[PDB]
């Protein structure tokens, strides 16, 4: 065949994305999770199966303990990382990694350690004819079709802020944030505590997980929802757990996004999302902070929640010279546009000679990720 | 063990010493060496120049 | 006792290597000295030459 | 008279500790449970009486069925509370209320329904001038006189650790474990059953908590002390039943401690008492950590087991940096820390403006628990 | 008494250094923070302190949010910076500030509303009877008994570079560039990441900070240093946190000064520290030109990197004429040298006549700095 396709997998933490570059959407989207039988089992002619992989283990939640394999854009566990890879290309893609070049996704200020040792995997784990690592916040710019912007990138892993300007980029006007998806999912059940409902193991810290996923908003103005929180009406919805015990959440669902505006409900110092993305505009030159208020993207599992993209403008806004409109733009889709960017960038006929070729890391090793990529 | 661990810690109080006395003398040692190559880069610059 | 009397001896060794390291960078300092100054010398016999 | 006294109880489940304020030590201790004539009784001249409260129900156990009102810090049934309350300050204490502002303490992570119902009762069940609800494990750092300190609070209710620094406290890094005496109960009385002895009902699962207070201890090393286990000599001890039988105990004794370090015999994942206060002092600054190793107080009543202390300084200082050194302070007297920690806070003459005012209730109503205090 | 003595502050940012005029060292140096307490306190007796400053903030910093009041040689807060002086006056050297004269020092090329509202306050906060704001560079100068050169000031505000001849003063020569010790800070805990250490918070920043302060240095040739990074032994060093974790940084310990002579690590366009001396002194007259080649000085904390005098006179003498011969006078001493300066100005007996006295500020007002000195 002609191009040979090519793959494409984004792991931030919490989901795989995967599936071959030249398509619009991903096959696979499954949970980064490894999920070990913790109760010995007593019967004859189960599994046994060491441990399940994937939307596996959301299945057959109860009796695992599971494990984010990846956790702040690190992986803490190595195996755990191979097997999940191991899951995508042989139990979904139906793919042999030595017929594909692999582009995966990495996220901003991470460890070098990581890339390294991805790399290192990637050639002498899955034989592969070569590889790229890749910015996450780049490629859902690539997504978006825009050449300019300021992307706001927060996944599940940890949330990273990106300024570019006419394709380039600006290394000291990068800024990485520790939030996320997984310390608004742990701020969550700390917040429903108060409430009686008490959610104690990983099994149903994912059902708070699947709560926030949709209950969850932000509000487009803390106090004034919270102020309304007296006459409750609309702000309680009732949720249906597995179980089947119905749990009643009202202003204990808006002020858990309401974390990523106020890091002091976390307890951390670290400035609210809006003021890092002051702090990453205010490092970049004065000429070109004109089009980046304009051109603010949104990226990732965490930018999902209904009125964000609002809450930011007012923020944004509010701080910035009225002097000078700011637009947000933050699409619907906006989960997938990492893996959206990977499927572009591979599909570009010039990007096709800037593989890391396998041959190049057999003679040189795997220390070349810095010295060719970024 | 307090007779023996402290002179851990007084043959360690020695040694920090002793360490600092080698971080010291390679303070001076690399100064010196420093100076040695912007003398003898000098002296060879003089040498080219004699 | 024992794991400060066998690290006592690291600490001793230690001692001897932090001293052996005062004694070798000062020894290697004082190396330089001479060194540097031959070469100060040897740079003064080139720079008074040239 | 002047400062008109104080009057402080301590509700952690299993024990009523009562007195006044200004002394060392509670005048009335007592266990918290109500217990109800479960056979119909055939004389004349018999009670009535619907149900007996304190260790009145201690004395005639056999007949009653006994009902703890307060479970995991919860209070389940608030008539029995409220009987339990009624008997401390009537049949020990024969203070009128009405005449002395009342300090209860609470759980951290507690429902706010807990400290609001029970701000509603004291305020208009037993008339009383003023009160305060506060936390557990700050009033042990008061009783220990320690300004600093990580507390390791577990009573028969719930397993709390609060890490506090020069005062302050951090939200964030407050862990709560739902482990306690009596779930080392629950699991002692099972462990028991493989002996051959049954304790199936709720006047011998007292028995088996009088067992547990004094015979059950803590392994330096569980294997060693489970290996030793096979040559039975000191590790057996004969314990005599009200009955007049006799128990013999062997490696059953000090496995059940062992719990608190492994949550897999009892079947949660939620990690050990020592692995708790490492997810506590990580969460933590930096900076303060050293200290927070230096200074763990132990309090409640199921830190009392002999070796407690000695297992948890070993796997602290196994698990920790070795670079400092890791000093656990457990007092003797430890049960009665959080009273004592009461009984100082109420004799504090600047706490005495801090107080909720039985006026400030009556107009602002039983929400502003949360509003003025902690 | 005679003289009155007199009172000498070193305000760039980072440190108060402050003593008595006629003293060869100051009595009180401590870090200009002020440290608010950012989490609520929950005991009784504590404080309560709305804030703390100097090393008292060092002391308790896990707590605290930490403001510097300075930033490039600005005042950002004024009630902060009175704070600062407030405690350095009666804190450390228990003066009225009444009794004596006071000399500041401050940066060139800065602000005039800074002089006019350091006056303001002088006189009208702190009742003087005199005082004088005088340039960092030129102080710095008089320390090191030379009556021309070309100062190299770099605190932990802004670098700045005066030259002088004979006395005199050059005021189109000065040079600002905005590089300090703080962007370095900033920088080098950005390039701790790579290594997976993360630093994201104020207390932690002055760890890395104290990181700099000793381990960092400068290469006499940075690639090659860079490429001898390759065999790790020397380059590495061990770090002892707080926490009691260790920290172990190879190359990334050498290319943070780096960033002086390289902004293009930093992302700025601005010149580097050699660059800017070229440019000063090629903005100089052609005659003088000879002697501040041969006499240029280092002063302020940022020059205090092992290796930085060599590395200047390699690249001074490196883009130079030969012809002549680039001497580099940088004392050891060379933090404290603008205090010193300040010591024996106001320790002049002529200078005791060109003080700003508080009548003349009465009469005539806070514009009159610039009117009377430099």
């Amino acid at each position: 065949e002609d191009e040979t396709t090519a793959l494409v997998c984004d792991n931030g933490s919490g989901l795989v994305k995967a599936g071959f570059a030249g398509d619009d959407a991903p096959r696979a989207v499954f949970p980064s999770i490894v999920g070990r039988p913790r109760h010995q089992g007593v019967m004859v002619g189960m599994g046994q199966k060491d441990s399940y992989v994937g939307d596996e283990a959301q299945s057959k939640r109860g009796i695992l303990t599971l494990k984010y394999p990846i956790e702040h854009g690190i992986i803490t566990n190595w195996d755990d990382m191979e097997k999940i890879w191991h899951h995508t290309f042989y139990n979904e893609l139906r793919v042999a990694p030595e017929e594909h070049p692999t582009l995966l996704t990495e996220a901003p200020l991470n460890p070098k350690a990581n890339r390294e040792k991805m790399t290192q995997i990637m050639f002498e784990t899955f034989n592969v004819p070569a590889m790229y690592v890749a910015i996450q916040a780049v490629l859902s710019l690539y997504a978006s079709g825009r050449t300019t912007g300021i992307v706001l990138d927060s996944g599940d892993g940890v949330t990273h802020n990106v300024p570019i300007y006419e394709g380039y980029a600006l290394p000291h006007a990068i800024m990485r944030l520790d939030l996320a998806g997984r310390d608004l999912t742990d701020y969550l059940m700390k917040i429903l505590t108060e409430r009686g409902y008490s959610f104690v193991t990983t099994a149903e810290r994912e059902i708070v997980r699947d709560i926030k996923e949709k209950l969850c908003y932000v509000a487009l103005d803390f106090e004034n929802e919270m102020a309304t929180a007296a006459s409750s009406s609309s702000l309680e919805k009732s949720y249906e757990l597995p179980d089947g015990q119905v749990i009643t959440i009202g202003n204990e669902r808006f002020r858990c996004p309401e974390t990523l505006f106020q890091p002091s409900f976390i307890g951390m110092e670290s400035a609210g999302i809006h003021e890092t993305t002051y702090n990453s505009i205010m490092k970049c030159d004065i000429d070109i902070r004109k089009d980046l208020y304009a051109n603010n993207v949104m990226s990732g599992g965490t930018t999902m929640y209904p009125g964000i993209a609002d809450r930011m403008q007012k923020e944004i806004t509010a701080l910035a010279p009225s002097t000078m409109k700011i637009k947000i733009i933050a699409p619907p889709e906006r989960k997938y546009s990492v893996w959206i960017g990977g499927s572009i960038l591979a599909s570009l006929s010039t990007f096709q000679q800037m593989w890391i070729t396998k041959q190049e890391y057999d003679e040189a090793g795997p220390s070349i990720v810095h010295r060719k990529c970024f | 063990y307090e007779e023996v661990a402290r002179k851990l810690v007084i043959i360690e109080s020695d040694l920090e010493r002793a360490e600092e006395r080698a971080e010291l003398s390679e303070g001076k040692c690399a100064e010196l060496e420093e100076e040695l190559k912007t003398v003898t880069n000098n002296l060879k610059s003089l040498e080219a120049q004699a």
